[PDB]
């Protein structure tokens, strides 16, 4: 192994340029890109051979080059909402090397096409302090954190207990939840769960605290609204 | 009587392709492959040999996946060589029996011998590009097909050729009379003897006093038999034309000017 | 698509193609991950082996069929078959839609109750209740799905989430779904 | 394109003015395989003229019979009029009734 892909997430904006990073150091001649709905049905979109070779798949408007073994970068002339999607990059092995027949997958492409970047919000998160009633109902105690009207939903949520990130009775949602699932552009909202012991929580020294990486817009974005920038960044709740 | 099974597959580009095919047996053809047809079409009422209607079946489905899968594979050496198109190939595979049977699979591309399969796998012929020496490397590594094209050669044929030659054992020795008629070609006067209508092939024609005669192709009709031309070319009287041939039992067709 | 079971039981997916095939492997894919192959059988192969996964191949009724015996969270996942037509470097491989498959902590001892929590710096919680509860989306209320632990553990449990802004209620913001009977209110 | 095509005419029957018969042309020895052949009465084409399956021979070399049933009179003209890229006109041979 293996093959890298950059970056994991993007929102851009109608109709800009868009070039997908793929690279592999296995010595692969083979390799691949698919464009995918999430959990759907993917479609081989680009294929090639090997230095040079640039094949069209059976499935828009894209490019792709092979100068080199390593790289096969993957190139978006304009973006139309239509444009939203995963995008996978993938190779096989060599002919003599190993069997053929499998594709190496790397982590794939987020990529989100926006009307509008004035649409592009981060989260904002609330930690909410375990129930009373359930700490002497069921002598435990939960903490929720809401990360809520958010876009895209590029996010990443995790908590941290006395500066350590905490796994163990942690219950995330699988998917974002749209806001309005009328509006095309909705916002997001994503819920997660941290249990502990009713004795853990009551300790007033503990800190808690739930972390969300949110994806948006870069310094290279153009932005004149009368708000923060909607860049990337960590926005953070927590308690104690 | 080796049977020869022929293909002929044109790409003019990447998006127009055509494959069509026959069979020979000796001289006869017993099977039509339309590209507008999913079936090898059967020409004679024993075209079908000995093997069951299921047999028949088994193979009928071989043709249909090989037809696609060649072209899809040509399409893809195009790019990955890379060849220009237009692409013609033309395979020419088959066997015949003997009292050790002998089998061949040679493919030609732009009308020259490119590879044959020898043994078990394929195999550059001496006049090959070297981009063909590469393709052979991606051919070998399909083990199934190579196992597929020599149970094809070395088995399936041999069997149903022996069919064929028994099921159709009375039309390939089938006579037909030629009629023959003379007439008085373009002036170098010289003697022309039309020979047309006879089955089988070989014949014998002569214009006789034997003499410096020059017999033409044998030429085929519509119907499977044959049509040759004899000329003389003599100065402006007993001079006759003869035929042999074996419908002929022994009574030669003899034709005076 | 989607299946739902308790970590535990076996799982078991179905796949069907309709060309000729060389063989046919099996994929998982995670969310913001790549897919990862999981097992390959070739067309002259009926059943293989491999951990705690098998795949059976029936050419005859062109299909295929992912085993999975003692679920496990970590087994949550999309699969994906996928199916190669070529004994070379010239084939392709054809994937189909992809099933989302999610592995339930199996709860011995269920409790289903409600609890509300204000903001700190509001909320209604629904939890302790069996696998087997499905929670369903609100009308502008807004209720989440149960939601889907991590493997990297101790605690285990079952919850989904229902907040408002406005002061108008816990014991009533599930009752969109079917909860337990004896579901407790505080 | 290489091999240019040979080309012969000849009647199935002997030539009986008013008696029906088959004019057949003979295109072989020619590469690639695309070929336009025409049987021609008096200049003007004939219409539903058939052929047999394309085939070649060992030399890969293709070759094909173009017929059709036709009633040869004194004055009528039949001739084969072949067209392929080895060729800068199409080439037309008579049909000799007396060759
Ligand atoms: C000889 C037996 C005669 C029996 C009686 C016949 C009577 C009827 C006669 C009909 C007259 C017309 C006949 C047509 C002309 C003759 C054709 C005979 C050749 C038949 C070959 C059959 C090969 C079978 C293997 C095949 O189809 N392979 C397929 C699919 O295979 C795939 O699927 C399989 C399962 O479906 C396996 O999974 C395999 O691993 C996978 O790769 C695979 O695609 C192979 O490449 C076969 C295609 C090309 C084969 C010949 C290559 C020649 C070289 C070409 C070079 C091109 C260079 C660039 C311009
Ligand atoms: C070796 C190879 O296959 N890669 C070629 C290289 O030779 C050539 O310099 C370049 C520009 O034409 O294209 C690529
Ligand atoms: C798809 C395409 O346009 N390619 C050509 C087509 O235009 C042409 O009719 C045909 C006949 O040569 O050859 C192919
Ligand atoms: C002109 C021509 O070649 N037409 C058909 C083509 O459309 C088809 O893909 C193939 C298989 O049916 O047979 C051929
Ligand atoms: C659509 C279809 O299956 N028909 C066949 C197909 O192999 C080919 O791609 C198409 C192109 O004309 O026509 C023929
Ligand atoms: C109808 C209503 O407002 N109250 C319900 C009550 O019936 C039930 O005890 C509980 C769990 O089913 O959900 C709440
Ligand atoms: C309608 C309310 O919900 C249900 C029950 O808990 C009681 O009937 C209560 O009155």
């Amino acid at each position: 192994a293996d093959i890298y892909q950059t970056p994991r997430y993007l929102v851009i904006g109608t109709g800009k340029k868009i070039t997908l990073e793929c690279s592999q150091t296995m010595g692969h001649d083979k390799m691949y890109w698919y464009q995918q709905d999430p959990g759907m049905e993917l479609h081989l979109i680009h294929y090639s051979y090997g230095v040079n070779s640039t094949e069209k798949g059976d499935l828009s408007e894209s490019t792709v080059s092979r100068i080199r073994t390593e790289h096969f970068p993957l190139t978006l002339e304009s973006a139309r909402p239509s444009h939203t999607s995963q995008y996978l990059c993938a190779s096989s092995e060599n002919s003599g090397t190993g069997r053929i027949y499998e594709q190496y997958f790397g982590p794939g492409t987020r990529l989100t096409v926006t009307e509008d970047l004035k649409n592009v919000f981060p989260p904002e998160v609330a930690v909410f302090e375990p129930s009373e009633a359930e700490i002497s109902h069921t002598q435990k105690a939960t903490l929720v954190c809401l990360a809520t009207g958010f876009y895209p939903d590029h996010v990443e949520l995790s908590w941290w207990v006395n500066g350590k990130e905490v796994h163990s009775g942690v219950c995330t949602d699988p998917q974002p939840l749209k806001e309005q699932p009328a509006l095309n552009d909705s916002r997001y909202a994503l819920s997660s769960r941290l249990r502990v012991s009713a004795t853990f929580w009551q300790n007033p020294r503990n800190h808690f605290r739930c972390q969300v990486q949110f994806y948006g817009l870069s310094e290279n974005d153009e932005w004149t609204q009368d708000r923060a920038k909607p860049v990337t960044q960590i926005v953070s709740a927590e308690a104690w | 009587f080796p049977l020869r099974c022929l293909q002929i597959s044109s790409f003019a580009n990447s998006s127009w392709t055509r494959t069509d095919g026959l069979a020979w047996l000796g001289e006869l053809q017993t099977h039509s492959w339309s590209n507008d047809s999913d079936t090898v079409r059967s020409l004679k009422p024993w075209s079908q040999g000995t093997f069951s209607d299921q047999q028949w079946e088994t193979l009928q489905h071989i043709f249909r996946v090989y037809r696609s899968s060649f072209t899809r594979d040509v399409k893809e050496f195009a790019k990955m060589l890379r060849l220009s198109y237009p692409l013609e190939l033309q395979v020419s595979a088959g066997c015949e029996v003997h009292p050790a049977s002998n089998n061949f699979f040679h493919v030609a591309f732009q009308g020259k011998d490119i590879l044959s399969f020898q043994g078990t796998s394929w195999e550059p012929t001496q006049e090959a590009p070297l981009w063909v020496n590469l393709a052979i490397q991606v051919l070998n590594q399909d083990k199934w097909t190579r196992e597929t094209v020599q149970w094809l050669l070395n088995g399936t044929c041999p069997q149903f050729v022996s069919g064929l030659l028994e099921s159709g054992k009375s039309e390939l020795k089938k006579q037909v009379k030629p009629k023959a008629w003379l007439s008085r070609g373009p002036s170098p006067l010289l003697l022309v003897c039309h020979v047309s209508g006879f089955y089988p092939k070989p014949v014998w024609v002569k214009w006789m006093r034997q003499q410096g005669t020059q017999p033409g192709d044998i030429l085929p009709n519509a119907d499977e038999t044959w049509y040759l031309r004899a000329t003389l070319d003599v100065v402006a009287a007993g001079l006759s034309c003869r035929v042999k041939h074996s419908s002929l039992e022994g009574q030669d067709i003899v034709l005076y000017w | 698509q989607a299946l739902s079971i308790q970590e535990g039981e076996n799982a078991t997916m179905n796949c069907s193609y309709k060309t000729s095939i060389n063989n046919l492997q099996w994929y998982r894919q995670n969310s913001g991950r790549g897919l990862v192959h999981l097992i390959l059988i070739r067309s002259n192969e009926r059943e293989k082996h491999s951990g705690r996964l098998r795949v059976t191949l029936d050419t005859s009724k062109k299909s295929s069929s992912l085993l999975i015996t003692a679920s496990r969270a970590a087994d949550t996942a999309s699969y994906f078959c996928a199916t190669y037509d070529r004994g070379s470097t010239l084939g392709r491989l054809y994937f189909g839609r992809g099933t989302q498959l999610t592995v339930w902590p199996d709860i011995q001892n269920p409790d289903p109750a409600v609890y509300q929590l204000r903001d700190s710096k509001s909320v209604c919680l629904f939890t302790d209740f069996d696998s087997q509860t499905n929670v369903s989306q609100s009308k502008d209320v807004y209720i989440t799905d149960k939601c889907v632990l991590d493997m990297r553990m101790d605690f285990k449990s079952n919850s989904a989430v229902a907040w408002s802004n406005k002061s108008d209620a816990c014991a009533n913001a599930f009752n969109n779904s079917i909860i337990p009977e004896d579901t407790f209110f505080p | 394109i290489q091999r240019t095509p040979k080309i012969q005419v000849y009647s199935r029957h002997p030539a009986e003015n008013g008696k029906s018969n088959f004019l057949n042309c003979y295109v072989s020895g020619f590469h690639p395989s695309d070929i336009e052949v025409d049987l021609l009465k008096n200049g003007e084409r004939i219409e539903k003229v058939e052929h047999s399956d394309l085939s070649f021979s060992k030399d890969w070399s293709f070759y094909l019979l173009y017929y059709t049933e036709f009633t040869p009179t004194e004055k009528d003209e039949y001739a084969c009029r072949v067209n392929h890229v080895t060729l800068s006109q199409p080439k037309i041979v008579k049909w000799d009734r007396d060759m």
